[PDB]
């Protein structure tokens, strides 16, 4: 029995994860390399991790990470709890470590999983607005992830997919007119604003 | 007018199409 | 529905995302149309040698 | 047999240019003057251009040392030089031979033809002047396309981006119908006739310089034995030969839209459009052709229908070239790849 | 296993004996639009009826 | 299903199918609108000995074959009216 | 329309052991599990259907046949 | 309408290089 | 049970002729 | 696009197998990756190796009329033990990307420039400096030196195609003038994780003499260059033969 300085197996753990993401064209084939590992459940986690770290080495969102995740999500499960946490990770914990590019790469990158679906949508909730704790890191990230998903759905196929989120810490309609202010100003200021209506209308209605 | 420098930097933004007509030279 | 066509190395095939009937998210051989004003992907093109 | 055009069509072509020129207020350029403002730099241009084949080179064969030296000493000499060019374009008519020799490509072959260093001198530097001449003047419109700004694929894009974001192809609600042509000018050059060229270069440039071109194309040829004058075509190797080309190509143009379409898409010189543009969605919808893009020979076309209009086509066409076989849809081609 | 170009999973295998396959006309008889997909027609049914 | 694989040949492959009726009773043949021909059979086997005694004895032509299919049928479970293409009926 | 790799399967799999019979006495026949009529049917394309609409499928196949 | 704007107003020889082929090939590959 | 997918035969081809089924895309 | 990675894992093999027979050798046990990717420092060829993958195969007969997705692979080019090796493809940003980025890009540099006009002053550098790689003319080119020369060239595009006609020698990079373009890519980053992937420099120097120069210590050596023999000996009159 030991106390443990360094795991230094892990991080060739680490390296060979990295080199067969950086082997292979398209995105469908690395995730086949990985699937084919048989990666223990206990890793399956690390594993993600390392991929989106590679993402933000990159210099700009590229269309190979997210089909890879996709095609790795609709192989199992575990692997789709897998991502909820990292994006509990990233988003709550971990954006203060980020520079205001690698938002870019992000903001988009989950846009990718949400849009279709494989995120799936209301795990946004957990997300929250207000002045109260919110970085403006995390300003940002928010701000990117929505010029993205609708850049996709195009603010109507949106519309339906929030009318149904019941996104709250996001959009509370029972309180906080001062941070419904907040909010459907901020939804004013990344453009979109449109689907802040009926918060609109219940600013007008407190009165 | 512009300058030979000048001319330069304004033809590279209008090769990107950032230039609306309003900012050239003339 | 498809419109094709090539130029210098590229051949392009364009479907505009209404008669695609059925969508997908595509790995980087496709480029996705943007309309100008309104900022929605309304077509995928793809994209050969 | 004599020179194929008949003079009917030439009259033809030569007056579309001139509607076109006068329609679009056009100067001609002049004949670099010997007092010029700018002339060292882009001599310095031209002069680097030629440089740069030697840069790399281990052993300069005989020709290249003669080569290098012209130049060193024209960077030395620049007044010297520049007037030793305006003396020969204000004169020489007559030419040293050029010498072919093909290179391989495993499957096609092409010719490669060669100059003589001093008459490439000159050449490069009026290759140099017009360009910027022309692109200062706005000679060239928008849709004549292997040009500065665009690195090719980058042109692609904006070609889907143009083909999408115009209006409303994509409704095919009614029967409506939308077409792109793909086609090459065939022998585009070797069917440049030179007394119709000093004709329309006697449009666009003072009848020096064109003299010195077209009367620069008559040379004799040396391949080892063979040898033969060229009567007739057009030599692509020569340094400035690009340009004419592009010119050349143009007229064919404003035949293939004609006046008026050639006018929506440059507006007016004062504002001539970027590649793709309008005024109004009327201004695309007054034709069926809305975007027209030509590289070198290679031409793309899209036209926009509705069951009117094409049916009155198809009409036409299959009037004409009746099939009751429905076999039409035998020779015609697609793609294999997908 | 041979003539047909095939392989018993475990088997061995050979060259094509009638190589040019790649001949085709574009023609609807065995098309897609009328035909059911309902088994997938594994090799060994190839090798055994 | 059936068809030869040049289209020139049809007649011979026609003058096999009228033997191979006989030959083997069970069987039972047809053509369509389409000139397709059909070839119905007790089972896979009995298909295997058919189209080996097709090629190799009767017609020699070779021919292009379906994927196995199978014969469906029609039946239900549940003002009320029909008309003629003349109205006189 | 199942049956048809079937004999062999069995054959293989259980390594020399065991034998198959199909045939048709009883004549017997079974509703195939789709709605024979829909317009928004689904359709793999290469795949086999789902079988929420296999009839759907059948219908508008062999009427691909004849027409 | 519109078509009317532009405009334009409405065998086997013995030998090779005087082919019809010939000018084919010729045409293609020294291009 | 080559079912169609792989190679003529890898005589010619520079590689091993090696298939594997992929992992990725089954639904 | 199937063929061209069918050409692709053909020609490098090709290749390679040059170098082979340039010894007496097809054998694969001798030529483990590591001679042929090592960097030239290292003393390998160096060469980047784009074949490697794996090929999606799927059922021609469909992929025909269809376009089934890819559904098996098929192994491009090997190993014996494996490893695996770094691609190309990977290390060099898509078109579109870069068009986007591009976009922004410029978007924030018209910015900028409008505010260090109505404040008179002349740019940072460093508001421009995060982006000084992006753009598709790569904001570079805005402070590149001999740019008052440089308004004066037009038409470089077709001058550098028509120099296919006028002169032998190609120069395959047409397409671009990294005067006009920026330099539109950069690799580096390739030679350390071949290096790595191959095992680290320590494994790969197990393969050489390294340890017969009785050097115990490594990063100082440079090699060293056969230069002076080809000035000496090329021009003098040395026969053909």
């Amino acid at each position: 029995q030991i106390y443990d300085m360094t795991s230094t197996n892990d991080v060739e753990f680490k390296k060979k994860i990295y080199l067969v993401l950086k082997s292979s064209l398209s995105g469908d084939e690395a995730a086949h390399k990985l699937l084919k590992l048989k990666i223990a459940n206990n890793l399956k986690k690390s594993v993600v991790d390392i991929i989106i770290k590679s993402s933000l080495q990159e210099s700009t969102f590229s269309k190979f990470y997210s089909i890879l995740s996709e095609r790795m999500i609709t192989f199992h499960r575990s692997w789709q709890t897998a991502y909820n946490e990292t994006f509990e990770q990233n988003y709550t914990q971990d954006i203060e470590d980020y520079e205001t590019d690698q938002l870019r790469i992000l903001g988009k990158f989950w846009g990718h999983l949400i849009s279709y679906e494989f995120l799936p949508m209301d795990c946004l909730k957990i997300i929250k607005l207000t002045e109260e704790e919110s970085c403006p890191q995390g300003r940002i990230f928010i701000k990117f992830l929505f010029q993205e998903l609708v850049n996709e759905l195009g603010l109507d196929e949106l519309q339906l997919r929030l009318n149904s989120s019941k996104l709250d810490g996001m959009f509370p309609l029972e309180g906080d007119a001062e941070h419904i202010r907040y909010s459907i100003n901020f939804f004013t200021a990344i453009g979109l604003g449109l689907l802040t209506e009926d918060m609109r209308s219940r600013l007008t209605i407190i009165q | 007018a512009l300058t030979s420098p000048e001319r330069w930097e304004i033809r590279q933004l209008i090769a990107s199409g950032a230039a609306s007509i309003d900012d050239y030279p003339e | 529905p498809n419109l094709l066509f090539s130029m210098c190395g590229f051949e392009v095939r364009i479907l505009p995302r209404q008669r695609m009937e059925e969508v997908v998210s595509n790995d980087e051989g496709v480029w996705d149309l943007v309309d100008e004003r309104t900022k929605q992907r309304t077509a995928k093109a793809y994209l050969k040698v | 047999n004599g020179p194929e055009i008949t003079p009917e069509e030439a009259t033809t072509i030569f007056s579309v240019m001139v509607e076109w020129l006068e329609s679009r207020s056009f100067s001609p350029i002049p004949f670099p003057p010997l007092t010029y403002k700018n002339d060292t730099k882009i001599l310095v241009l031209a002069l680097e251009d030629l440089k740069d084949v030697y840069a790399s080179k281990v052993r300069l064969n005989a020709s290249e040392r003669e080569e290098l030296a012209l130049i060193e000493e024209a960077y030395d000499n620049p007044h010297d030089t520049l007037n030793r060019i305006k003396k020969y374009l204000l004169t020489q008519r007559v030419f040293k031979p050029v010498d072919i020799t093909m290179m391989e490509n495993y499957q096609n072959i092409s010719p490669v033809y060669s100059v003589d260093p001093l008459e490439k001198i000159t050449d490069a530097y009026l290759d140099q002047y017009l360009w910027y001449e022309a692109d200062q003047r706005k000679l060239f419109p928008n849709w004549i396309k292997p040009s500065d700004s665009e690195i090719p694929p980058l042109l692609v894009y904006k070609w889907t981006q143009g083909i999408n974001n115009l209006s409303e192809i994509w409704d095919v609600s009614r029967g409506q119908s939308a077409v792109l042509l793909e086609t090459t000018l065939g022998e585009m050059a070797e069917k440049i006739d030179f007394t119709l060229l000093n004709r329309l270069l006697r449009l666009i440039v003072d009848p020096n310089i064109a003299d010195y071109i077209t009367a620069k194309n008559n040379v004799v040829i040396n391949f080892k034995d063979m040898s033969h004058v060229n009567k007739y075509g057009l030599i692509r190797g020569l340094k400035f030969a690009s340009f004419i080309f592009q010119y050349y190509g143009l007229v064919i143009d404003l035949l293939l839209l004609g006046q008026e379409r050639a006018t929506d898409l440059a507006g007016p010189a004062n504002n001539p459009n970027e590649f793709m543009q309008f005024k109004s969605k009327e201004v695309e919808k007054a034709h069926p052709i809305r975007l027209y893009t030509r590289y070198l020979d290679r031409i793309y076309m899209l036209f926009h229908f509705e069951e009117d209009e094409g049916e009155e086509l198809t009409d036409e066409y299959l009037a004409e070239n009746p099939d009751p076989n429905f076999e039409n849809s035998i020779g015609y081609n697609n793609r294999k790849c997908w | 296993g041979k003539a047909l170009n095939n392989a018993i999973p475990g088997g061995p295998k050979f060259e094509p004996l009638y190589p040019r396959e790649e001949e085709e006309d574009y023609n609807e008889f065995n098309s897609i639009d009328r035909v059911i997909f309902r088994v997938p027609i594994r090799s060994e049914y190839k090798v055994a009826f | 299903v059936l068809q030869p694989l040049l289209p020139r040949e049809l007649p011979k492959l026609l003058d096999a199918l009228n033997k191979i009726s006989k030959y083997y009773p069970g069987v039972i043949i047809k053509v369509e609108e389409s000139g397709e021909h059909v070839i119905l059979g007790n089972g896979e086997l009995y298909m295997d000995c058919l189209l080996y005694d097709l090629r190799a004895s009767y017609a020699k032509i070779e021919i292009k074959i379906s994927d196995p299919l199978t014969v469906f049928s029609e039946s239900c479970s549940n003002s009320r009216l029909g008309e003629e293409n003349l109205p006189g009926l | 329309i199942e049956s048809a790799g079937f004999e062999t399967d069995l054959r293989l799999s259980t390594n020399g052991l065991g034998m198959c019979q199909l045939y048709f006495w009883h004549k017997i026949w079974r509703k195939v599990p789709g709605d024979v009529l829909d317009k928004d049917a689904f359709i793999p394309k290469l795949k086999p259907a789902p079988i929420n609409s296999l009839s759907r499928d059948f219908v508008m196949k062999t009427r691909r046949r004849k027409g | 309408s519109w078509r009317k704007g532009t405009a334009f107003g409405r065998g086997y020889i013995n030998d090779m290089t005087k082919s019809e082929y010939h000018q084919e090939f010729l045409h293609k590959h020294v291009r | 049970s080559y079912n169609g997918i792989g190679l003529k035969s890898a005589k010619g081809s520079s590689t091993s002729g090696h298939v594997q089924r992929s992992l990725a895309s089954n639904n | 696009t199937e063929p061209l990675l069918d050409i692709l894992v053909k020609g490098e093999t090709r290749i390679q197998n040059r170098v082979k027979l340039g010894l007496n050798s097809k054998m694969p046990t001798r030529f483990p990756p590591a001679v042929f990717y090592t960097p030239k420092e290292l003393g390998g060829l160096g060469m980047i190796s784009a074949s490697h993958i794996l090929i999606p195969a799927s059922d021609l007969s469909w992929s025909k009329q269809t376009d089934t997705g890819i559904t098996h692979f098929r192994a491009g080019m090997t190993h014996e033990d494996e490893k695996l090796i770094p691609t190309i493809f990977r290390y060099i940003t898509t078109w579109e990307n870069e068009f986007l980025d591009s976009q922004r890009v410029w978007a924030e540099y018209a910015t900028k420039r409008q505010e260090a006009i109505q404040q008179n002053r002349r740019l940072a550098f460093e508001e421009l400096e995060g982006s000084w790689d992006r753009g598709i003319p790569r904001i570079s080119t805005l402070f590149q030196r001999d740019r008052h020369t440089l308004a004066y060239d037009r038409g470089h595009r077709i001058r550098r195609e028509f120099k296919q006609y006028s002169l032998e020698r190609n120069s395959p990079f047409w397409w671009t003038n990294s005067h006009h373009d920026g330099k539109l890519w950069n690799l580096n980053a390739y030679r350390t994780d071949v290096i790595q992937a191959l095992g680290g420099i320590e494994t790969i120097l197990e393969h050489t003499l390294f340890k017969g120069t009785g050097f115990n210590s490594w990063e100082g050596l440079f090699w060293e260059k056969a230069s002076g023999f080809e000035d000496s000996m090329q021009f003098k009159k040395l026969t053909h033969a």
